[PDB]
């Protein structure tokens, strides 16, 4: 894992292979700002991990939350000034806005001008995710599936 | 204002315990005297985007008496320019431009929920959307169950026939789930039985629910019977008529049947009530269609007025 | 007798400039102080033999704000005895022996012009003849235009995409070629270019108008950016594509725009506008739906009214 | 700055915002090796830029051609013990592959299991693709926003 | 005389042991030295009441290749049969009078043992009738289980997808049951399981047969993986959805499967065989698809020619 | 072997002058001395997806004419193909398990040349593919063409209709521009005119061509007249009528061609090409139909005869 940049987010261990979908996803990549990405490396238990630098952007409480489905166990390491004054790990969130395609192919989202949305419930074991429009309830691995 | 004034009606989730009563309290205050001249002057707009009839003309009957106009449709097939590109989102950008409050019937679930986000400020009520949601069935049917029992806490409601896919059993159950002891006794052909999630919720609450195999099994407890039916197409044809002795109710099922005891159906039934159940005095569901126009006139005059003075 | 009692609205040719003027002066006072009860008592009949749902509900919700009562129909298909040998002129016959005005929407050029001769004395207007005349959604871009602009005189006017076909880009030059000063810039793809006469009856007039192949090039002339559809199947799939950049607006396109210039589009819309358009204030395809009720308000309490008082 | 590794491919000067279409296009983050993106690397040398590094890893020929229609102008080097072993840059290549979508809508490479595949055609002012499938010709732009 | 000779092929449970290896032997001597003009001289009628084309072309090409010529139709789509209320059996009794063979799918079950009563002397080889048998397909499933496994016997047979309603799954089991030491492995949702008829005849005999929830526990002793299709119309767009990981074989999870296993299909293979099976050395269902037509070509060489040596 | 053996055709554009040459010098021979037990045992099959009764008629009596056997459908009017999401690459993958060579029409450019993906190695002949290719028309063009003018080269050749969506027009302007000396005069309406990229590779190559008003101003130095259908949906009602005269052939206007001029036509010819030019000796569009016999014998037989020696 690599050295400084003043003022920024840093994220480290991020499994490995969802650090790209992490970038794709929620978008990091469009600002103006020296992004550095760092892919299947060493210097985080595990071994192998992904590694995501953004200076002069810090992300907020729940941006932080939002990554939790993905890479859990996530540091969100806040910079200033070289050093980390802040730590973050994502906490489940109660909404995961954006991000998902409900599986069920009737449901009115897919052919509409909206952001989706689930309602995040049960830690861990088994997390369920309810479509907001057609109200069905599904199990985070077929939502995150397609 | 009253609790209800400008909003939503999309899910019956979405209303609470003290929400349903006033619904249901103004319901039975428009039976007895009625103000057909309260929305004088508002037009309301019928859009079944799914077309459906005898809701369709429940919801008019309902708006005419309450003096208020109507425009809309129904299709089922292509309408025009609701079709030619148009994304719901846009059509209902612009009736909301027109109208005072949209009723809307349609084939994807969450249909009105996409609607309440482009609809401005003009309420939106859920006539169906999809296997989602059918909240205004649940209030006639919970308005007829208090009108012949005298209560919504304490019943033993015996629930037949598809309970895996048909909307209203579902909707009936977490209504009645926010009211107190209530006793559920399930009778479905294993194809199509209650959902786990429906049960699931039923235990958390504590709430008492068994399973029966057939109707004569719970017919001496039964104060409420809520026939659904049998949809013929979800079976094969061999499937669909190998089954027992059926779940389909005779008026000889009926004799032990307690007095207060009414039996209850959607519509359309077929051959799930036999004619001669409609003569004994437990048939009710043309009965419960009528409660359709009072309990959808208490809605309306409550999404639509400020206080009501009845 | 106010200058439009009891005639016919059928072309936007046979308005003057004072007609227009009357009918959007109206159209603006029953916006503010409506008279919800002024045809009180009048029958009007809605005759979609060709059917639309939008320009349905709009015509209806305005027949219904005014106090009045609609028979009527649509189809796009067989209807029964329209089409069982009847001959329009037979059907226009007999339902001006019931009506007091007509509104009718219909696939061949000339059927309300037709009509006018087999009403009697009871007033048709058009809801659209085919590929000839659309007067009562000009009426309503007209009032949009002049609420948004405060004039219908020397304004820059950008029309865009099937300028050929579509029926309403004809008549909005026609009716603005009525007034003074007005600048026309028209955006089409060369297949679908305006038709040399619209062009020639600008220059009989001396009215200026200019040819561009995108809209970034007037992007910050223009007060009134007309969208209309570029209808798909009318070009190969292949060709419709190909076509530079396009000529669909997005967001980005109106950093350039003036601050009072506003998007207009007679709708449907599908891929020629894009979402974060309705997000700007440029965005007014919706309001200007809106006004489709009160500009059919006023054309509707004039032919069918005396004298009004507003 | 990103800069050094021992041996393997260095794509550099990617026109800034192209380095992360590269990643998704060609898929390069589908490997379990040392990836070290920079994205919006200043460089007064060209503005603002991007920049690949992909470990014990060598793009070939045709793989390095694919990129002129993206990043006409990436320098790809071969860095092959711990310096510059030699350098090449874009050649606008025969064919395009897989990675364009057909403008004709009705043309049948949108239903079906097939890859895309383009011919380039460098028209005089710029570049049209004929499609393999509904051989319908067409100008890169109107390609290249699918 | 050969014992199939001029005999009606309407089920598999009307075929013995005997009679299943005869068929799968001549298939293997027709598909080694063809003879194409063995039933030269012969008409042969394909009636498909019910629309398929796949098995048409089939059965067409295997007449083809043996020099009979065909005569016939393919309705559902309607062409003009059965309607004036003429019955099948008029029907059959009409077109026995000028072909030498019947081949016939219909909607119904039963059709295909009806036109036998009334076909006389003409034999009727059922290409399908309702939910019920389809001998032809059991016969090019059996050849190819046999082509690859070198046995019909002492086999290990995996079942997945939609058991309930797989009419194709149902006579293979049949079949099979039919030779020794076979075990079945049968993995489906619960909704779509295994009908307990055939569970029970499986038990009678002997056989082993063991329920997975997931193709993975079984991949390593398997022979025989017979896909079929998940109707999703049997189950909710959210049931089918979630299954909380789906029953779809894609290559990896064959890596672990034994060298001679061999994934067959029905076809369509719509979403439940990944494309990356298709370039693996087991995936067999087109290969199955060409052998229907040496199944085919036997059966018609022996129910027309009374002593067949080759 | 032959250069075409086993060689699918599909375009235009993937066959050389020799190959022009081989194809028609064929259906010289077999149309003088016929062959009709070359293709004997051979299956061919005609898939129309898209519905073309003409050319489906012409394929398969040349198909019959050499003693091949024929199996098949036309669709667009529903058989079964290409529903329950069955693509077009496992319907071809199916196919070449039975036919020794697949004709296919289908409605999206690009069909044929997948369906080459799937089928292995039987030959794959496209008989139209949307917008794009028709190769089996343009040799029996070509044909027609050489057998009347006694020359491929040093042609006058008129092409007058709708040249911007004529696909006819443009393989035959593609194919004529193999050979040399050939002078070309377009005549179109400008909504209808020859596309720009036709006219770039004319150009490239140094062929001459002129824009014409009237057939009137070339008819005395035209050899062949290629009509081609106007599109009435195209064009406007009024814009189609209004073209101020029109573009029709009357056999007045031939009172002055060349004794070698032909008119050709692919057909249906409505209204362009009026009867009296029947009678005329340069009405050649029905021979023409029945040279198509000839030019798609002498292709199946190249594609599935490894040396023919006639
Ligand atoms: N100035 C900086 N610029 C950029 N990245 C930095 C900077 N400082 C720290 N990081 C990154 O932060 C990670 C280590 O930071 P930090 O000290 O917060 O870790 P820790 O989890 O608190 O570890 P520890 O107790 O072992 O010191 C590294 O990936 C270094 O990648
Ligand atoms: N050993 C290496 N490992 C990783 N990357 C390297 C290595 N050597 C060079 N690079 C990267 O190559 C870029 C500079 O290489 P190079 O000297 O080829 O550039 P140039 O364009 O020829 O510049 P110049 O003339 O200014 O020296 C830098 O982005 C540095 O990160
Ligand atoms: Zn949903
Ligand atoms: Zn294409």
């Amino acid at each position: 894992g690599v050295e400084a940049i003043k003022r920024g987010t840093v994220i480290d261990h991020i499994p490995a292979q969802i650090g790209f979908k992490l970038l794709s996803l929620f978008k990091l990549t469009e600002t103006d700002q020296r992004i550095t990405i760092g892919l299947n490396l060493p210097s985080g238990e595990m071994g192998r991990k992904d590694l995501i630098k953004i200076e002069n952007t810090f992300l907020s409480e729940d941006q932080v939350d939002q990554l939790a489905l993905y890479a859990p166990q996530a540091t969100v390491n806040r910079i200033d000034n070289y050093e980390v004054v802040g730590k973050s790990r994502p906490s489940l969130p109660e909404r995961i806005d954006n991000v998902l395609v409900c599986p069920n192919s009737n449901c009115i989202s897919h052919a509409e001008p909206v952001s989706s949305s689930f309602a995040v419930r049960k830690r861990a074991n088994d997390i369920a995710l309810k479509c907001k429009y057609c109200e069905k309830e599904f199990s985070h691995n077929v939502v995150l599936a397609n | 204002a009253n609790p209800l004034y400008q909003k939503h009606i999309i899910s019956i989730n979405d209303l609470s315990r003290d929400d349903l009563n006033l619904v249901l309290a103004t319901a039975a205050k428009l039976k007895a005297n009625p103000q057909p001249e309260l929305l004088k002057h508002k037009v309301i707009a019928s859009c079944f985007f799914e077309a459906s009839t005898r809701t369709r003309l429940s919801f008019q009957t309902s708006m005419h008496r309450l003096g208020a106009s109507v425009v809309g449709f129904s299709d089922s097939a292509n309408t025009s320019l609701g079709k030619k590109g148009e994304t719901l989102a846009d059509t209902i950008s612009v009736i909301s431009t027109y109208v005072d409050a949209i009723v809307m019937r349609h084939p994807q679930e969450g249909a009105a929920r996409l609607a309440t986000e482009f609809s401005g400020n003009v309420p939106v009520l859920n006539a169906g959307d999809g296997s989602n949601q059918h909240p205004t069935q649940t209030l006639l049917d919970l308005f007829t169950i208090q009108q012949t029992e005298g209560r919504l806490d304490n019943l033993h409601v015996a629930m037949v026939g598809d309970l895996k896919y048909g909307r209203t059993v579902h909707s009936l159950t977490q209504a009645l789930a926010k009211f107190d002891g209530n006793r559920f006794y399930f009778i479905a052909p294993d194809a199509l039985a209650m959902p786990e999630y429906i049960l699931d919720m039923l235990d958390e609450k504590g709430i008492a629910w068994s399973l029966h195999s057939s109707i004569e099994e719970v017919m001496a407890e039964v104060d409420i019977l809520y026939m659904t039916r049998v949809q013929k197409e979800r079976l094969d044809p061999s499937e669909y008529a190998n089954v027992k002795a059926q779940f389909v109710l005779r008026a000889s099922d009926l004799h032990n049947a307690k007095a207060n005891m009414k039996v209850l159906h959607p519509l359309p039934r077929v051959d799930e009530i036999a004619t001669d159940v409609d003569k004994t005095p437990h048939a009710w569901y043309f009965q419960q269609a009528g409660n359709g126009i009072f309990a959808r006139q208490a809605l309306l005059a409550l999404v639509l007025n400020r206080d009501l003075v009845l």
